[PDB]
């Protein structure tokens, strides 16, 4: 409805890997990562097409090659692994972090299931993959969304 | 019929912008297939829903 | 006239500031590093850029007082703050609303 | 704490009349450009006047660099409390009246003259060259279009034999629509309608800088809550001016018998409970519904006439609208 | 604070400049109501286009060029590909020549429609500003079909011709568009010629004589609106524009009203050149050109050097031959020329863009002499300026 | 005098009377407008949305770099002298630096690089646009295969006669691809 | 060291406790800013036409709640639509500081992200608007479609709702002022406000008109 | 001023049936019906403002039968 409580935070601690279906004009998804951020959970909103292989990006270090633009050699910037570098800067008095992936609807189902099975093998870490659209913002776990 | 990555299909449905364009398919996935259309100057692959693609020999 | 050199991290004005209102002077140059809090500073490195700000003002005190010459000082300060990131002295602020990483991404050293 | 119910219930009507006009501005001007208007917020833009006003409350209302602090803050307050106070004049409803003042169409034309001072302490106190120039330009424009605006009220003061706005709508209730003053004063309606539109609307105004005579006018350095008085107070002046078009010339709370067919801008049933609530509420705020027609006509007139320059604006109130307002006062008399 | 003095007041138009013709900055000084001097500050969009081309090949610079006159688009690509194809003597096929006439005349309509909308709002009535851009969106999709982009960044012009042929439902879609837009050209003309309040802001306001227009250096609908009749599509026999019958719009008045009626008449003459080129196409429609490719594919009157979109698809390592050059294209805004001198390598030695608006903006101080304050954007809106062409 | 202001007022107060009528007739027409997130407009067949990539096709020859206006696509390749054929190990086109001119998809012999139709790429980070070879090899987002978007067609794709894409129940482009194969 | 350009650890606990009432007021605070934010009518290069095509009839600007304002104070959003050179680089920061603090700059086109096509070799282009002002949403394209800008508005609208009402303190600039005295010679300004009335346009000077 | 007799007949129950009418026929309505449609917005506007966040005019999902 309109008056939303904190059921979105409890569903994320239950499932670990949610899948929001937000209105496509925006503005109503981010009211649920404020209830998430009020409960100690920090948020790293990334972009789902910008990630490469999620194994080599999130839990492994990746060599990002910047734009040399014809006036530079092929530099290889080894960035730290994203979910395990933002966990160590996250202090242990607060809760985990959430991956607020936007435009999740261009991710394959093999990358959906990899984000689903990672949230329990890695402690204090969850994902919310914004996939698809609906007239009313609603969520479901990623375990049965790949089973659709 | 099933689609392998590299056969020449052509679109058959009329409620589509690409009515009868043909080309090589590329990167078939769990429900979707992208068909490289080989159109003129800039080659363009467009996603489809693994149907309405009748190949030719 | 208010000759100024306003990059993202360096705001060098030609004048002194009395409570927000900048008054154009001829003798002085005012500098506030990081108007937006993109880098989390400390007491050590804020004096390290004062070893660079008063160095470049004293070095370029034989040239003209133009917007081109203030931009040459404000650029070499902005090349000095970026060297403090690559030395790991200061780090990016996470309480800021933007996380666009203007002075390069975090990356590990030698793979 | 808002103890008079005639003062509270009028004020709810006095603010929802503005929020109609901000909604009607963004939807009628979208229909004349074949676009939607504000969708996706509320049902169809119903919360878009609320969203445009509520964001100006939550923004950091910062002053400019070297400005007079007390004249900058009281700048928009001289413009808009004279048009917030004269909502005690407007008589909507047969059994609804807030104050039976002996005048009020003269008190409104007296209160609207404080508004050129607020355009002078908005141009001066913002302390830049282009807003002081826009301050003297906006002030000398509302100066020019008041003596034609005061002489149109003088025309409906002879026919009503007084300045009482209860007596003014009482002279137009003996025949319903044949006794309206727009049928008796066809010229002085135009003297009222052009001169009032040159002090509240968006068409004869240099506050949009499409001609670049200034930076953005006098309301350039104003932001946040102080601009909310300049933005949501120019539609207060639009509704208030359109409320008096629907009182002086058109009969306030005056309309024929509603015992009509389904084509009476109503439902289908003759005896409907939806028409018994559309008759009682219309018996409470009727001249607001009539003022919603001239608010609509003010938006519709914006996209017809050219954006005329200030040299031909001031040569219209003095050289044209003032002699046609003088001869209308004589033709209203015997002569 | 702000004081009230008796000397003439100088106001800064500012590099902010909320208008659709770039970013100018006019330090115009006022004498109460009349202006007495004005300096234009340009260069706020100087991205160094001439230094770029000395380290670009021609296929690497073709995306760069449609950003000078970004109202026009492919008028910049016309001068670009004509600089080595008229120096190396590379023959352009006849069909690709008529596609260039089709694309350039549609750009001049879009050049004039982007001029027209802001000009009508600066001179008065603001309601056609939203109905003119709707007519430009039809021209966007005609380029979005044939090329891959709306109005600029459309790599269509090549050294041996054009990039590709038209789409299938394209030639019938000017016949939907330019048989519908041409009734609206006279509708735009009757806005200012009728309603005689607009003529009191454009008669004698920014008047330039014929003798001062050639001396100050002018081209296109600002030179021709002083009674000159100089058009480089007629003067230079440029790429099969001489195969059509079309009159050069001249107005011997000099004022801003003469500049309005010429640019409206350039829209009307452009549809004439379009309809003579759609019917004068060598192979006609591409779906009918490709039809003869299958019935007589061995050796026909078709499949020649003409009836195709390119002569020879050149390599990326195409060396410009040695020699100076100056190619001229009559744009919608004037003469857009480039002074190419190249060495025997793939980079040119000097690429001096001579813009049509850089030479028309230098008259703006002289046109703003005795004019009023409300008639400053009425002058600047009538020069048909795009900054980015002026500054490069 | 008084016999002039009843005649000098009519000459334009009726011209705005014939101007208020035409603007009210502008409201009579249907709003021709593309509501974006519920009616995304279909791109053309040649639209250069973003570049796709085939890692099993790129034979390491850097033609995409030499034809790019800014030499943008990073081709990381080793020579691999045990097999005597250069095999790449990383490929990236940093979008945001990328002008979508698509010289790389035109001068490619093996037909690896190709333009997609998705323009809906907009990140909160500049470095989230540096697409990987497996991030560019992802499947595009088609406007028609989305159960929230009613895809309206573009001009020069409607049938011959109609200049709008809203009240279009069926049809195709205004010409046929191969109509004359059994005719001629 | 260990990691180049590191992330500073937030030592604050961020004790962002709130009841049902205060977050219900925070939803109205964020909705009122995402749904009627007013963009500045700003444009330098080619991306202003793609931005002005979105003002028009085919794509509706005022449909998300976007009203273009030709003033920095009345506007909050500023869509940087155009390549900014060394000039317009002090002018764009001046347009940015004259705004109320919920600003949310979005970069539009390739030349406000990394200075896209003039990022290779250009002597006066700042490579990306994020070398001058902080950017909320990036938008690639050259030029972007008017549909593609309305995605960047939608991506921006999802960022306003994440903003918290008790995190309104970091929106104001911090002031680490420092002061040094220089010895540079002051120069008279080059661009004075006289062009035609300058004493060199009225007549050609001597020792040059003799050979004319 | 009534308490709950005629206030709820204008603020609560009649804006719900206009929102049934506004959602159904707003774009398909003719030139004469839209002028009456704009009248129902400005007249019931204090009632239309209360039940504004409880109705949405977003279109329904499609079926994708191709
Ligand atoms: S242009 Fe094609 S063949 Fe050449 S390197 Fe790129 S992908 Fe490989
Ligand atoms: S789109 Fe342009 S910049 Fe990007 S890889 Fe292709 S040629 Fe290079
Ligand atoms: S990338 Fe191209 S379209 Fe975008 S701002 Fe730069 S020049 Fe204009």
């Amino acid at each position: 409805g309109l008056l939303a409580g904190y059921q979105f935070v409890k569903d994320l601690e239950s499932a670990g890997a949610l899948a929001l279906f937000v209105p496509p004009e925006g503005g109503f998804e981010g009211r649920y990562q404020r209830r998430l951020r009020s409960k100690g959970y920090t948020t790293l909103p990334m972009s789902a097409p910008g990630l490469g292989d999620l194994a080599a990006y999130l839990t492994q270090e990746h060599g990002i090659r910047p734009a040399h633009t014809g006036k530079e050699d092929i530099r290889v910037y080894f960035q730290p692994p994203l979910v395990t570098y933002h966990l160590e800067n996250l202090p242990p008095n607060a809760k985990g972090l959430v991956l607020w992936l936007i435009d999740g609807k261009r991710l394959s189902k093999q990358e959906f299931a990899y984000l689903a099975q990672l949230t329990q093998t890695l402690p204090k870490f969850k994902v919310v993959v914004e996939v698809g659209g609906d007239r009313v913002v609603r969520w479901e776990p990623l375990a049965d969304w790949v089973a659709a | 019929m099933t689609i392998l990555p590299g056969m020449t299909v052509k679109v058959t449905n009329p409620n589509d912008t690409y009515y009868q364009f043909q080309g090589i398919v590329q990167r078939i996935t769990d429900g979707k297939v992208a068909v490289l259309f080989e159109g003129g100057n800039w080659d363009k692959l467009v996603t489809f829903q693994a149907s309405e693609l009748e190949p030719v020999v | 006239m208010l000759l100024k050199s306003t990059t993202r991290h360096v705001h060098i004005y030609a004048g002194h500031v009395v409570d927000g209102e900048v008054h154009p002077d001829t003798e002085t140059l005012t500098l506030n590093v990081d108007p937006d809090n993109e880098l989390e500073w400390n007491e050590a490195a804020l004096a390290k850029v004062e070893a660079k700000f008063r160095e470049l003002v004293a070095n370029a005190a034989g040239e003209d007082l133009t917007e081109y010459n203030l931009r040459r000082i404000g650029s070499d300060l902005e090349h000095f703050i970026r060297s403090l990131l690559m030395q790991g002295e200061i780090g990016y602020n996470l309480n800021s609303r933007v996380r666009n990483y203007s002075l390069g991404i975090p990356r590990v050293n030698h793979s | 704490l808002w103890l008079p119910l005639p003062m509270l219930m009028m004020l709810i009507v006095a603010t929802v009349g503005v929020l109609v006009a901000v909604w009607l501005e963004r939807k009628i001007s979208a229909a004349v450009q074949q676009r939607i208007g504000p969708e996706y917020i509320g049902p169809l833009g119903i919360l878009a006047p609320l969203a445009d006003g509520l964001k100006l409350i939550f923004k950091e209302d910062v002053l400019p660099a070297n400005s007079d602090r007390w004249l900058f803050t009281l700048g928009p307050a001289v413009v808009v409390i004279p048009v917030f106070l004269s909502y005690i004049i407007v008589p909507f409803g047969q059994n609804l009246l807030i104050s039976n003042l002996a005048m009020g169409v003269f008190l409104w034309i007296a209160l609207s003259s404080i508004a050129p001072i607020g355009l002078l302490m908005a141009g001066y106190a913002s302390n830049n060259k282009y807003s002081l120039l826009g301050g003297l330009r906006a002030a000398a424009q509302s100066i020019s279009y008041e003596i034609p605006l005061a002489l149109a009220v003088l025309a409906v003061a002879m026919m009503s034999n007084g300045l009482g706005t209860v007596e003014i709508v009482e002279q137009q209730s003996q025949y319903g629509i044949l006794s309206w003053n727009v049928w008796r004063q066809p010229i002085g309606f135009l003297v009222f309608w052009i001169a009032a539109l040159a002090e509240c609307e968006r068409l004869p105004f240099d506050l949009p800088e499409a001609e670049e005579e200034l930076v953005a006018g006098y309301q350039t350095e104003y932001a946040g809550m102080k601009f909310a008085l300049f933005y949501l107070g120019a539609y207060v002046n639009l509704v208030l001016s359109a409320l008096l078009v629907s009182v002086l010339y058109f009969g306030g709370w005056s309309f024929p018998i509603p015992l009509e067919t389904i084509a009476n801008l109503l439902g289908v049933s003759e005896t409907n409970p939806f028409l018994q609530i559309a008759f009682a509420v219309l018996g409470i705020t009727m001249t607001l519904i009539k003022a919603y027609f001239f608010v609509f006509l003010a938006i519709l007139l914006r996209w017809t006439v050219p954006r005329v320059r200030i040299d031909q604006l001031l040569d219209l109130g003095w050289k044209f609208l003032l002699p046609v307002g003088l001869v209308n006062l004589l033709l209203t008399a015997g002569l | 604070k702000i004081e009230t003095r008796t000397e003439p007041m100088v106001i800064n138009m500012g590099p902010h400049h909320p208008s659709m013709h770039g970013v100018l900055r006019l330090m115009v000084t006022l004498d109460g109501e009349d202006v007495i001097d004005c300096e234009p500050v340009i260069g706020y969009l100087h991205r160094g286009m001439e230094k770029i081309a000395e380290n670009r090949t021609n296929i690497m610079f073709i995306p760069y060029v449609s950003r000078w006159d970004y109202a026009a688009g492919m008028f910049n690509e016309a001068v670009t590909v004509n600089a080595p194809e008229k120096l190396a003597g590379i023959p352009v096929p006849k069909r690709a020549s008529y596609i260039r006439v089709i694309m350039l005349e549609l750009n001049r309509i879009a050049n004039h429609l982007l001029w027209l909308g802001p000009f009508l709002a600066d001179v008065g009535a603001q309601t056609p500003f939203f109905y003119i851009f709707r007519e430009r969106e039809y021209i966007y999709d005609l380029f979005e079909a044939a090329t891959g982009m709306r109005f600029i960044n459309n790599n269509y012009f090549r050294i041996g011709g054009v990039a590709a042929d038209l789409t299938y439902g394209w030639v019938t879609k000017c016949r939907d568009f330019c048989d519908y837009f041409l009734p609206k050209v006279d509708e735009y003309e009757r806005l200012i010629t009728n309603n005689p309040i607009f003529v009191r802001r454009l008669q004698g306001v920014g008047k330039i004589s014929r003798e001062e227009a050639i001396n100050w250096g002018l081209s296109g609908p600002m030179l021709r609106a002083s009674g000159v009749k100089w058009d480089l599509r007629k003067v230079d026999h440029y790429e099969c524009y001489d195969d059509f019958d079309w009159d050069v719009p001249v107005a011997t008045e000099g004022d801003c009203l003469a500049r309005y009626i010429v640019r409206i008449q350039e829209m009307r003459e452009s549809v004439k050149i379009i309809r003579q080129a759609l019917d004068g196409l060598p192979g006609g429609p591409y779906e009918n050109l490709e039809a003869k490719r299958m019935l007589e594919g061995a050796k026909s009157e078709w499949n020649g050097f003409d009836y195709q979109y390119i002569g020879k698809k050149l390599s990326p390592t195409f060396k410009i031959p040695k020699g100076e050059h100056y190619v001229r294209v009559e744009s919608g805004k004037g003469e857009l020329g480039i002074y190419l001198i190249g060495d025997d390598n793939v980079f040119p030695w000097r690429w001096k863009i001579r813009p049509p608006d850089f030479n028309n903006l230098q008259v703006l101080p002289q046109l703003l002499k005795g004019m009023k304050v409300a008639d400053i954007v009425a002058i600047l809106g009538s020069i048909d300026v795009i900054m980015g062409s002026v500054d490069r | 005098q008084i016999t002039n202001y009843a005649k000098e007022a009519v000459q334009s107060a009726k011209y705005i009377g014939q101007g208020l009528s035409v603007t009210f007739d502008h409201m009579r027409r249907r709003p021709i407008t593309v509501q974006y997130p519920y009616e995304k407009l279909i791109p053309s067949e040649r639209f250069r949305g973003r570049i796709h990539f085939e890692f099993d096709k790129c034979i390491a020859c850097e033609v995409c770099v030499r034809v790019c206006p800014i030499n943008l696509p990073v081709v990381d390749w080793v020579f691999n002298k045990e097999l005597k054929k250069k095999e790449l190990k990383h490929y990236s086109i940093d979008f945001g630096v990328c002008i979508f001119c698509a010289n790389c998809v035109e001068y490619c012999p093996t037909n690896c690089l190709s333009v997609t139709e998705e323009y809906e790429l907009a990140t909160y980070d500049r470095h989230e646009l540096n697409y990987d070879s497996v991030a560019m090899g992802r499947i595009p987002y088609k406007v028609t295969q989305d159960p929230m978007v009613t895809p309206i067609r573009e001009f020069a794709y409607l049938p011959a006669g109609v200049m709008s894409g809203h009240d279009l129940p069926a049809g195709a482009q205004r010409a046929g691809e191969r109509p004359e194969a059994i005719a001629n | 060291p260990a990691i180049l350009n590191p992330i500073a650890r937030p030592e604050v606990p961020q004790e962002l406790a709130e009841n049902i009432i205060l977050t219900s007021l925070n939803d109205v605070y964020d909705w009122a800013r995402l749904s009627s934010l007013w963009p500045l009518m700003y444009g330098t290069a080619c991306c202003f036409i793609e931005f002005a095509a979105m003002i028009g009839s085919r794509f509706d600007f005022d449909r998300f709640g976007l009203v273009p304002r030709n003033s920095p104070r009345q506007a909050d959003l500023i869509i940087t639509s155009g390549t900014i050179t060394m000039k317009m680089a002090p002018a764009l920061v001046r347009l940015y500081e004259q705004m109320p603090s919920p600003k949310y700059v979005i970069a539009m086109g390739a030349c406000t992200i990394t200075g896209g096509m003039f990022s290779s070799d250009s002597y006066s282009a700042v490579r990306g608007v994020d070398k001058l002002i902080p950017v909320d949403v990036y938008l690639p394209g050259c030029p972007p479609r008017p549909e593609a800008i309305m995605d960047a508005i939608v991506k921006l609208r999802k960022k306003i709702a994440n903003e918290h009402i008790n995190e309104r303190g970091n929106l104001a600039q911090t002031h680490r002022l420092f002061t040094a005295k220089h010895k540079m010679k002051p120069v008279p300004p080059i661009l004075t406000g006289q062009y035609l009335n300058a004493p060199s346009r009225q007549a050609p000077p001597p020792a040059l008109a003799a050979a004319m | 001023g009534v308490y709950g007799a005629l206030a709820g007949l204008y603020l609560l129950v009649v804006p719900a049936i206009v929102y049934a009418y506004l959602n159904a026929r707003w774009y398909v309505a003719s030139s004469f019906e839209r002028a009456f449609m704009y009248f129902l917005v400005t007249f019931f506007f204090p009632g239309l403002l209360l039940l504004a966040p409880f109705i949405n005019f977003r279109p329904q999902p499609r079926s994708l039968n191709s």
